[PDB]
DNA sequence: GACATGCCCGGGCATGTTTGCCTGGAGACTAGGGAGTAATCCCCTTGGCGGTTAAAACGCGGGGGACAGCGCGTACGTGCGTTTAAGCGGTGCTAGAGCTGTCTACGACCAATTGAGCGGCCTGCAGACCG
DNA sequence: CGGTCTGCAGGCCGCTCAATTGGTCGTAGACAGCTCTAGCACCGCTTAAACGCACGTACGCGCTGTCCCCCGCGTTTTAACCGCCAAGGGGATTACTCCCTAGTCTCCAGGCAAACATGCCCGGGCATGTC
């Protein structure tokens, strides 16, 4: 797979925004906010993907990606816990 | 209504040697009458002719007498009185002699009598006996019966027996004998019905 | 041998006193775990479940909804401010957000 | 099937208590799941702490009582504290 | 002819999408920009679609309290716009 | 309501040589009657004809009776009346000899009586001993159970045992036997089943 | 016995938006209460609490009070007064207020009142009205029926509806819902069969 | 016995737009009650409910009665007054309200009335009209047939139409309308059997 | 005679302050302060001198590390005084 | 506050402070500003530290009962034991 | 007295293989056991969850080696991994 | 019995085996602990101090003392964004702060 | 002979009770932990006096902060056109989840050896006597 | 002044106590293999909402100018902190003895789900009447 980042859209950097109450955008917000996500979106995958390797499966569970966030400060309500 | 007794069914040849015999009829679809001696059973249609035969070892005295009278087969049934249903006790087709409500009659006897048993409620039809004719080792009674055995509020698809008994002048027993009667429309079809699945 | 007593029902709890009580005594919590610690426990975790349940009952009135969903969970979380520290740092699935709007964004 | 002792029974009777005509939606129930398993946790770690920094093998209503204290805001603390006390006090006296 | 005057449709935005609850990163795309990061870590490995969905809703949550705070930095700087420097200085202050 | 006492159940085929008997009838799903010996349990649907033979090694004296009494078969139930329940005690089904709240009737018997115990409130029902022809060998009565084992307020489901007393004209004890009832809507079927738990 | 006349069952939501509602419950095993909008029918144990809502859109003057009637659901046994059936009207569970042979009880009410209405002959319960709890959008009845729809004598297996009218002070309709019941012992079995037979 | 003389049989919807309408039950072999429109004939079990809808196009006055009479089809046997067969009148199935004799009860209604016409020795029953409520467009009376058509001495396999008459207080005719019927223990069988012989 | 222009010593102030380690508050007043909260929560309570120490150094931890941010936020201002506001911003955007 | 505990962190003191963190220039509510944070500060960790002591029964707070106290609010100590 | 116990001498040890030459001072030697013992406990919290959650009982240094990698930065953890391997892997033949 | 050798000894490791054995065993973080396990940790926690100790007797180079102190492990640790990562929640008694300057408070 | 008409047995659904499996509580016995008391003595608190930096205060001057104005661009809004996501569906297999069996491992205990600390003995440094 | 021996301070050797290591025994957790099923992965077709791109206009951001006050640095004055010292007792720590609680093992009752037993309604075949 390749240049998916490009995927987050225009529009839908403005929705995220807009939820978080921003008004008005510069254009060069679009480069910047996919580069942290991406970095945000890695280290918590990283994670996720350690454990699962530490239990010797091939596949992620939400239970993986529930404690790669925690150690984080990130406790997550709704998908187990 | 129901009787306050059963009349006896045993088979009684008594001093006499009395038996009953029966036609050898066919079995087609336009037959009146017609005896199964594997079913010990007649087919007959309502208010056609009968013949039962008698059978003697010997002659009984004369004022010998010999009487019919119908029971139901089924031991629950036995104390109500076998009698016409309702329809055919008030319809029009007395003959002078037997009263509206009896359900066995004889033909062609002008000595008939019919009881009506003040004791037991009983209704049965008499005529004396007579010895056999030249060239007849028996003697032959015509019976008519004046409902079918389907008849509602009367025999209800119940099966009967018809007792036959000789009897003296005060109406003591000489001999009985007994045989399951069936008053149908078509008795050739039925016969044959019932010996067939005598069979299956 | 007299007839039992469910031990939560002892306390006038409905929170189950005897899982507690298995759960304290493994995942290697302690060594040893003394008789009325579950049932303290038990009482503590019920009295916050019930406020949280209190709060989210109204908000789900306010939307007039029979029914408690996550959004009324994280109006009740964020506007009661001891949750808010207590939970301060959860996210709830399909949560949304307070609308929140900064008075300088204002038409004027 | 083959899995973890929910809590869901007890939420649902709490509701009752509380707002007898509600109901609640499958994933508010999870939530609250979570949420439980959550502060179960944090109050049975510090406990867990309080009597190893105090070379003491067995943990009791102190400990956790301490823990509620160190963990929850004061109000909310005050009124667990409460609870906590009145269930212990009558389950030792009954 | 009509127009709204701009930022009256943002006003408008900014309550509808406070006021909802749904996704608003297209799902499909999303699905493949976490298969294309982890592949660089190791091929072939299979997600759950909860595991996905969990990922995505932790991601928006991280980017909206981020843009919450970035708008907060501009408002110090008595802008309107958030700019690259406001999302770097908010990131920053949290030690990231 | 409760009685003051059980009725004995003990078998007592006593100077007469008293036993009962039973028709071999089939297992036929909805089987008016049926008995199975394997059980000694009779199976029936309410209010039709239950035969129930009479066996005597010698002929009682004249002016003995036939009685019949229900008891509950399980132990805690024993003190309870065997009555009909509420609904079949209201309905208009009594045969002008019977009194409405009694389970067991006896059928075609004009001289039948009832008996409702003064002292242990239990039902019974009586009817003169009559000896067979003279070509059978045992005497058989037809009953009828008018509620079924199932009726709430009456039976409520539990087994019954009817006990069959041979008495004198002065109803002292002359013999004495019993078999289990259940009145069913298909006595071939049930009657099956509970032969098939026999090898259970 | 019967009725001179038959109640009406015609839906009138009438100047206050009159509507019933009923709770959320499932189709477990042990299930004492559940009800079906699909099919607008309850399922219930005998003698189980049975809530039902009263929900309008204003509130009706005071002395308003609300009536619950059970009539058969088939035409031809509409006039015939539903009642307990002989044994339930026997046995001794009336709460002191409750007349024994009414099926529909109200518990909880001490104001609630149980008409046989000299005219008609029909049951009915009546209770005050009241405005919804601070907190709720509509008022809730608790109703317990005391026979199982299959109780012979009784309902005997004919399905009912419940006619729930509101009414002023001296009885005149302000608006009038129905529904079906059904009082059985697995409340959740029955209503999975007759919705899954919904698609039959 | 023979009247004196034929009740007309001609439709006549009246000032009030008097028709009668029937169930769509099916053909199952014993379905209680069917109608045909092709052959406009009833088909139902003895003793058993038969609706007939009652269709108006406005509503009659208060005191407006209808009224059940039975003729036979065929002209030669027009003159004869259509009765319970002598079996079904002697027996003692009267409900408390209907005369043994008469062929067509109404079930349910307590305010029904059996005439035996002093002038033409027809019998009839009776009931008064009762409107729908506003949202039904029929109101429906539930007969019974107290004989089967086959029954010999009464219907004598011969068909038999209905007439039925709405009248005001006085008994002036109102409206009427008719249909035939066939009373019989399988009326699906024979509703299939008889719509088939209508291509033969 | 010279002297420096308002803005110069401070400048050497930041170079001499970051090199050193020790204390830049007093002692005595510091110890007063911590026993004067402390009895809020209960009286007659005593210390070891190495837990006042330890409660010195976590202060000035936080507070240095505290003006750092602020420094940030009044440079994103293009200003170059602190303001109590960009203290506060810090702090919220902190989570406190 | 008692005799002005609070007003013991002098102004010159807060001013060396804020130098560490490389801060030129301050305006002059900054003083109060601080004063206010920092007992913020002060308050949590005593809390926390006497709820420690009292829960062991001590009544002198030891250097582990602030390092204990310090380090749940996200912030490690070295040094002072531990 | 009573006994006590601290890594002074290992650490005194390990600063000779760095720097022969350099000795240490006992206010630094503090803050190398608080190091020490930071993290330690950081070490053995994770994996113990990693026991916990995989449901075994014992800690190997397979749990060590993964909460390694979940603790350190990468180029450390490479480091570490390798040594920890070494010496499990020579105590094996030893 | 055998002439017996010292598990580090074996491990070639200077840290004590068996006190970290004992360690493990308690704090309550498992039932049980496997042979390899403190070995592999002693290890670690050695590198790591290895590393720390020789950029802090670098840094005390650079001021010309021949004994670290406190001050020379924050230098250290912080000019190395690994370590400075690692211990990023961590306060140095006397460890003093870094010499950082911001380019636009600087005179023109 | 063909068809028309009724009852019994079989099949299916409707309706209630008994049996089986899993979980929690109650009772009894064994070992350690916790609690209480007595004693020892170190550390903290309190108080004193002297020395001196640090803090507090006031003045003067300059830079920075602030407010207002003007110019041009970057963003927002809207229209038309294009693409892909979402929805629903179909097909194939890998891995997850659970069970059963067996072994090697770790826990536990006892015995032995080395390390650390303390006591006693020896060597170096400082002091005294001899050449 | 130079060389040799004795006492005190520091280091070394032996003993005591504790910790670590070695070896033996016991019981189970973990590893391994196997089986069954669910979910994930991959592909297709259709419908429409969202995304892309272009054009027009305006509000915003950016840079500059001008004004005033606040903060910085200096010098002088006052206050409190810091340093070292001394005294008293409370609290913490260590050791010793006694009682209760929790853990571990065995047994009984209750709660929840599935299967069987029994009643009611319709269809098929056979039995019997009509044409």
């Amino acid at each position: 797979l390749r240049d998916n980042i490009q995927g987050i859209t225009k529009p839908a950097i403005r929705r995220l925004a807009r939820r978080g109450g921003v008004k008005r955008i510069s254009g060069l917000i679009y480069e910047e906010t996919r580069g942290v996500l991406k970095v945000f979106l890695e280290n918590v995958i990283r994670d996720a993907v350690t454990y699962t390797e530490h239990a010797k499966r091939k596949t992620v569970t939400a239970m993986d990606v529930v404690y790669a966030l925690k150690r984080q400060g990130r406790t997550l309500y709704g998908f187990g816990g | 209504p129901l009787s306050s007794s059963v009349p006896s069914q045993k088979t009684y040849q008594g001093s006499y040697g009395f038996r009953l015999g029966f036609l050898h009829s066919g079995t087609a679809k336009s037959v009146t009458c017609t005896y199964s001696p594997a079913l010990n059973k007649m087919f007959c249609q309502l208010a056609k002719t009968c013949p039962v035969q008698l059978w003697v070892d010997s002659t009984p005295p004369p004022g010998t007498r010999v009487r019919a009278m119908a029971i139901y087969k089924q031991s629950q049934h036995m104390t109500e009185v076998v009698r016409r249903c309702p329809h055919h006790e008030r319809c029009s087709d007395s003959d002078g002699l037997a009263p509206p409500q009896h359900l066995i009659r004889v033909e062609g006897n002008l000595r008939v009598e019919y009881l009506d048993d003040r004791n037991t409620f009983r209704h049965s039809v008499v005529v004396p006996y007579e010895p056999p004719e030249v060239g007849s080792d028996c003697t032959t009674i015509h019976y008519n019966y004046m409902c079918n055995s389907s008849c509602m509020g009367g025999m209800n698809r119940r099966p009967i027996l018809t007792i036959i008994t000789l009897e003296d002048s005060s109406g003591n027993l000489l001999g009985r004998n007994s045989f399951e009667v069936r008053v149908c429309a078509c008795p050739g079809r039925d016969r044959r019905t019932e010996e067939e699945n005598l069979r299956k | 041998r007299a007839k039992a007593k469910t031990r939560s029902s002892r306390a006038g709890l409905q929170f189950p006193v005897g899982r507690v009580h298995r759960l304290l005594r493994k995942g290697n919590y302690s060594e040893r775990v003394g008789a009325g610690a579950p049932v303290y426990l038990a009482a503590v975790l019920e009295y916050l479940t019930a406020e949280i349940l209190e709060l989210a009952g109204n908000a789900a009135r306010d939307n007039k909804k029979t029914r408690i969903i996550p959004r009324h969970l994280q109006l009740a979380i964020r506007n009661d401010e001891e949750l808010n520290k207590l939970l301060g740092r959860v996210t709830i699935a399909q949560g949304g957000v307070l609308p929140n709007i900064q008075a300088v964004l204002l038409p004027k | 099937r083959s899995r973890k002792e929910s809590y869901s029974i007890y939420v649902y009777k709490v509701l009752k208590q509380v707002h007898p005509d509600t109901g609640i939606s499958s994933k508010a129930m999870g939530i609250m799941n979570s949420f439980v398993n959550d502060i179960f946790e944090r109050i049975a770690g510090e406990a867990s702490r309080l009597a190893h920094y105090n070379k003491r093998s067995t943990i009791t209503s102190r400990e956790i009582q301490t823990a509620v204290r160190l963990l929850l805001p004061g109000e909310l603390a005050k009124h667990a504290v409460s609870e906590g006390t009145k269930a212990v006090t009558k389950y030792t006296s009954a | 002819p009509h127009r709204y005057r701009p930022g009256t449709v943002a006003l408008r935005e900014i309550r509808r999408y406070q006021k909802s609850t749904e996704l608003l990163i297209r799902k499909l795309p999303f699905q493949r920009l976490v298969r294309e990061i982890a592949q660089d870590f190791k091929t072939d490995l299979r997600f759950q679609s909860s595991a996905v969905m969990a990922l995505q809703e932790a991601c928006e949550a991280y980017l909206v309290g981020l843009f919450e705070d970035t708008n907060l930095c501009a408002i110090h700087a008595k802008r309107v716009t958030i700019m690259p420097k406001d999302i770097q200085l908010a990131r920053r202050i949290r030690g990231e």
